[PDB]
DNA sequence: GCGCAATCAGCTGTGACTACCT
DNA sequence: AGGTAGTCACAGCTGATTGCGCT
C-alpha cells in the first residue's frame, strides 16, 4: 500500500508490512537523505530486495535529480533473475495501481556466454573462448570489411544493430536477460551491444559482483554513467574475501608450458611495434627461474621489480605500458582466437600490477601441492591483503554506496577491514507470531567432558564418540533431513571413518540416510538431488558437509529440508600456506587487527552463514544447533548477527546432549501446530 | 605542517602522530625512554586504570598491537604510549599524591581479607 | 600476556527473638 | 506493672578482585 515517511509516499506491492521492513525503509531513507554510504543486516533473503527496489522508486520519483542510476550487485545468477522478477512484479503493482506507465528500463547483465544467440557457440562451455570467438567474429576489422562484404563466417546482430538499434530508443519497458534476448533475436540485433548502448539511458540495471571489483571491466562497464549513482552488494557477508580474488594470481606448470607453447606461434605470426616483440620474449625465463630455485618463501613486493630490474635490466615504465598494448598491438596481429592465449594476458596483467600495486601486497611462492607436497610444483601467489584497494573505486565514485547480508553481525570490523564511513551501524531482527528458530549450543556430552574441536583432541575417541551419540539420538526427533557441517574435509573423512569402525554409524543409518559431499561438482549435484528426493518422502536424510564448501553458500535449505542443522565445532581456516599469517600481519600492521579476533571473526561469520540458511520465508521453521563448548564463550556468542542473539537464551548455552534433545522435541512439538497470517 | 614540541621543525607526518596523535617528529622520537610503550596489564596494574579510564574518557586512548615473542597465537600484546598513561592518571587521580596512600591501604585490605580468609 | 567467568565484601529486605524505662 | 533498636537466620543486589584458558 501507501507507506507515509516524513516526506514521501511509497508505493509497496503487499498490504501488509512486517515492522522490520518499515524501520528499515526508514533508516535507508535517512542514509539516502545523509548522502553517505553505510552497511545494513537483515535475516531475510526475501522481501530486502521488494523493500529496496520500492524505496529507491520512491526516492527517483521524489528526487529525480539527486539519483539517477541504480545497481544491485548480487553473487550469482539466480539472484539476478530473482530481483528481476521481483523488479517486474512492483512495475506491474505500479501499474495496476496507478494506470499510466513510467519511463523506467531495467535490464540484466551477464557474460557473454549468457546473453548470445549465436547456436555455434552456445553449446561449448569454454567461458575463456566465447569472448575471443565474440571479437574475431566482430570487431573494429570487421566492421571495416563489411564495406565490401566479404563473404566470411561473422556475426551480423551488430551489422544490423550499429545502422537500426542505435536509432530507436527503449524509453519504457524493463526487460530481463531472456526478454533482452529474444528482442535482439527478433530484431536481429546483439543482446550485449543494445545493452551496452542503453545502460546510459537507462533507469536500473544489475549485475554481479566481478563488474564492479575487477578494475579491468568495471571503468568500461562505468566511466562517467552517473556521478550521483546508488550500488548495493546484497549477501556480500564475505565481501572482502572475494575482494582478495580481486587482486589474486596463481602461476603453475601448465601457464608457462602453455606461455612458451604459444609464443613460438606468436613469433611465426610476426614474421609474415618491435618495442614490445623482442620486450615479451626474454620475460618467461626470469619467472621460470624461481621454478629450478628450491626455496620456501621469498617475500619482496617492492623488491620484486628490483630483482627484475637487476637479472635482465628492465626499466619499471615500459611494464606500465604492457596493458595499453593489449588493445593496440594484438589488433594489429588479428588473433583468430584467445583461446592458447589467456595465459599471457594475464602474466601481462600481473606485471602491470606488480609495477603499479605493490603497497599493500605480497609475492609468495610455495612449493607444496595436495598429495604431491615436493615433485614439481612452485606456485606462486601475487595474493592481495588489503580491501581497500578493490573498494577505493566503488566508494570514490558512488555516494551511497550500501553492504547487506545476512550474516553482518560485527558493524565495527567491516569499517576498518577496508577504508570506510559508516553512518548506520543499524540491525534488524526479524519478528513472527511465533520464534521460528531454537538456536542453541551443546557443551559437555553425557560424560561432563567437552566436545570442542581443539585441534589436540581431534583424534580423540572420547569426544568422537560423544559426536557419534549426539547426531544419532538427535536423528530420532527431527525428522526429514538434518544438515551437518564439520571444520574441514579431512577431520570430516576420518570421524566418519571412526564411526565406521565402531558400531554406531549403523544405528545413524537405519534412522536417516547418509550422504556426504565431496570436491567432484557431478557427485555433489547428484547427492544434493537424492538427498532432497529422499527428505520428499518419510526416509529422511543427513548431508554432512564442511563450512567452507562450494555446498555452503551454492543452495538454500528451504522449509521441511534440514530442518536441524547442526555445527561440529568452530570452523577455523586452516593457518598453513602462509596466506593467512601475511593477512593477519598486514591487519595487525596496518589496521591494528587483533589476530586472535580476526580468526574468531571469520570462524564465526562462517558458522553464521552456513547455520542462517535455514530459516527462508516468514513460515519456515528449523533448529540449529552448535557441538561445541567453545560457542558458550561470550567473545563468540557476540559475534552471532542480532537476530540469533535473543532466541538463544542463556538457559541453553552449555546444555548436555539429552537436555538439547528434550529441548528440540519441545521446540518441534510446539512448532508443528497451525498458525496465523 | 605540524610543528614538533621539541626542535620546532615543520613536518607532515610522524610515526607518533599517525598512532598516538602526538605531534613529535622521528628525529626527535626518544622511543627508548621518553616515549616507552608498556602492555595494557602493566599500565592497569602500576596506575590503577580501569578499562574506562583507557577507552571512554576523551580523549581516547589509542594503542598499538604487536605480535608476543613468547607466542604467536596468544593474545598480540597492546603497547600505549607512556606519557599518555601518565597524563590519564594525573586526571583521574589528581597527581603523586594520595594515590599512593590509596593503593597502600589497598594491599593492606587485601592483607585484611586474606588473614580474614584464613 | 590478555580476556572471560568465578568469587567475595559490603549493603539491604523479611521475619522473629531479646534486654532497659513510663 | 507492660513495649522497640540490636541481633540472627537466609535470601537478594551491585562493586571490585582473582585465578583459569591458549588454533
Ligand atoms: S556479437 Fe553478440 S550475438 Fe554475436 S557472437 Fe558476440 S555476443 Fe553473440
Ligand atoms: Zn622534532
Amino acid at each position: 500500500m501507501k507507506l507515509n515517511v516524513d516526506g514521501l509516499l511509497v508505493y509497496f506491492p503487499y498490504d501488509y508490512i512486517y515492522p522490520e521492513q518499515f524501520s528499515y525503509m526508514r533508516e535507508l531513507k535517512r542514509t539516502l537523505d545523509a548522502k553517505g554510504h553505510g552497511v545494513l543486516e537483515m535475516p531475510s533473503g526475501t522481501g530486502k530486495t521488494v523493500s529496496l527496489l520500492a524505496l529507491i522508486m520512491a526516492y527517483q520519483r521524489a528526487y529525480p535529480l539527486e539519483v539517477t542510476k541504480l545497481i544491485y550487485c548480487s553473487r550469482t545468477v539466480p539472484e539476478i533473475e530473482k530481483v528481476i522478477e521481483e523488479l517486474r512484479k512492483l512495475l506491474n503493482f505500479y501499474e495496476k495501481q496507478e494506470g499510466e506507465k513510467l519511463p523506467f528500463l531495467g535490464l540484466a547483465l551477464s557474460s557473454r556466454k549468457n546473453l548470445c544467440i549465436h547456436p555455434e557457440v552456445t553449446p561449448l562451455r569454454f567461458g575463456k573462448d566465447v569472448d575471443g570467438k565474440c571479437h574475431s567474429l566482430t570487431a573494429s576489422y570487421v566492421r571495416a570489411q563489411y564495406q565490401h562484404d566479404t563473404s566470411l563466417p561473422h556475426c551480423r546482430f551488430y551489422e544490423e544493430f550499429d545502422a537500426h538499434g542505435r536509432e530507436v530508443p527503449l524509453p519504457a519497458g524493463i526487460y530481463n536477460l531472456d526478454d533482452l534476448k529474444a528482442l535482439g533475436r527478433r530484431q536481429g540485433w546483439c543482446p550485449y551491444f543494445l545493452a551496452r548502448y542503453s545502460i546510459l539511458h537507462a533507469n536500473v540495471v544489475v549485475y554481479s559482483y566481478h563488474y564492479l571489483l575487477d578494475p579491468k571491466i568495471a571503468d568500461l562497464v562505468s566511466k562517467e554513467l552517473a556521478r550521483k549513482a546508488v550500488v548495493v552488494f546484497d549477501e556480500a557477508h564475505n565481501i572482502d574475501n572475494v575482494c582478495i580474488d580481486s587482486m589474486s594470481v596463481n602461476l603453475t606448470r601448465r601457464t608457462l608450458d602453455r606461455c612458451q607453447g604459444n609464443l613460438e606461434t606468436l613469433q611465426k605470426t610476426v614474421l609474415r611495434a618491435e618495442h614490445f616483440l623482442g620486450f615479451l620474449r626474454r620475460l618467461l625465463e626470469y619467472v621460470k627461474w624461481r621454478l629450478r630455485v628450491q626455496h620456501v618463501v621469498q617475500e619482496s613486493p617492492p623488491a620484486f621489480l628490483s630483482g627484475l630490474a637487476q637479472r635482465v635490466c628492465i626499466q619499471r615504465k615500459p611494464l606500465r605500458f604492457c596493458a595499453e598494448r593489449l588493445r593496440s598491438l594484438l589488433h594489429t596481429l588479428e588473433i583468430t582466437d584467445l583461446a592458447d592465449f589467456s595465459p599471457l594476458t594475464l602474466l601481462a596483467n600481473f606485471a602491470t600490477l606488480v609495477s603499479t600495486y605493490a603497497k599493500g601486497f605480497t609475492i609468495i611462492i610455495e612449493p607444496f601441492d595436495d598429495r604431491t607436497p615436493t615433485i614439481a610444483n612452485p606456485i606462486l601467489h601475487f595474493s592481495c591483503m588489503d580491501a581497500s584497494l578493490a573498494i577505493k573505486p566503488v566508494f570514490e565514485r558512488f555516494q551511497s554506496v550500501i553492504i547487506t547480508s545476512g550474516t553482518l553481525s560485527p558493524l565495527d570490523i567491516y569499517p576498518k577491514i577496508l577504508d570506510f564511513h559508516p553512518v548506520t551501524m543499524a540491525t534488524f531482527t526479524m519478528t513472527l507470531a511465533r520464534v521460528c528458530l531454537c538456536p542453541m549450543i551443546i557443551g559437555r556430552g553425557n560424560d561432563q567432558v567437552a566436545i570442542s574441536s581443539k585441534f589436540e583432541t581431534r583424534e580423540d575417541i572420547a569426544v568422537i564418540r560423544n559426536y557419534g551419540n549426539l547426531l544419532l539420538e538427535m536423528s530420532a526427533v527431527v525428522p526429514d533431513g538434518i544438515v551437518a557441517f564439520f571444520t574441514s574435509y579431512q577431520y570430516m573423512e576420518s570421524t566418519v571413518a571412526s564411526w565406521y569402525e565402531q558400531g554406531i554409524l549403523e544405528n545413524i543409518q537405519r534412522n536417516k540416510l547418509l550422504f556426504i559431499e565431496t570436491q567432484d561438482g557431478a557427485e555433489t549435484s547428484v547427492a544434493l538431488e537424492k538427498y532432497q528426493e529422499a527428505c520428499e518422502n518419510g526416509r529422511g536424510a543427513i548431508l554432512l558437509s564442511v563450512a567452507r564448501g562450494k555446498v555452503s553458500e551454492g543452495i538454500d535449505f528451504v522449509h521441511h529440508y534440514g530442518r536441524a542443522v547442526i555445527m561440529f565445532g568452530v570452523p577455523y581456516v586452516y593457518t598453513q600456506s602462509r596466506i593467512l599469517k601475511a593477512r593477519l600481519e598486514y591487519l595487525r600492521d596496518q589496521f591494528q587487527i587483533r589476530e586472535n579476533d580476526f580468526l574468531t571473526f571469520d570462524a564465526m561469520r562462517h558458522a553464521a552463514q552456513c547455520v542462517g540458511r535455514a530459516i527462508r520465508g516468514k513460515t519456515d521453521y528449523g533448529l540449529m544447533v552448535f557441538a561445541d563448548k567453545r560457542f558458550a564463550r561470550g567473545d563468540k556468542r557476540g559475534k552471532l548477527p542480532r537476530w540469533i542473539q535473543e532466541h538463544l537464551t542463556d538457559a541453553n548455552l552449555n546444555l548436555t546432549v539429552d537436555e538439547g534433545v528434550q529441548v528440540a522435541k519441545y521446540f518441534l512439538r510446539q512448532m508443528a501446530q497451525p498458525f496465523h497470517r | 605542517y605540524v610543528i614538533c614540541e621539541e626542535c620546532g621543525k615543520e613536518f607532515m607526518d610522524s610515526y607518533l602522530m599517525n598512532h598516538f596523535d602526538l605531534p613529535t617528529c622521528d628525529n626527535c622520537r626518544d622511543a627508548d625512554d621518553k616515549h616507552k610503550l608498556i602492555t595494557k596489564t602493566e599500565a592497569k596494574q602500576e596506575y590503577l586504570l580501569k578499562d574506562c579510564d583507557l577507552e571512554k574518557r576523551e580523549p581516547p586512548l589509542k594503542f598499538i598491537v604487536k605480535k608476543n615473542p613468547h607466542h604467536s597465537q596468544w593474545g598480540d600484546m597492546k603497547l600505549y604510549l607512556k606519557l599518555q598513561i601518565v597524563k590519564r592518571s594525573l586526571e583521574v587521580w589528581g597527581s603523586q599524591e594520595a594515590l599512593e596512600e590509596a593503593k597502600e591501604v589497598r594491599q593492606e585490605n587485601r592483607e585484611k581479607m586474606k588473614q580474614k580468609k584464613f
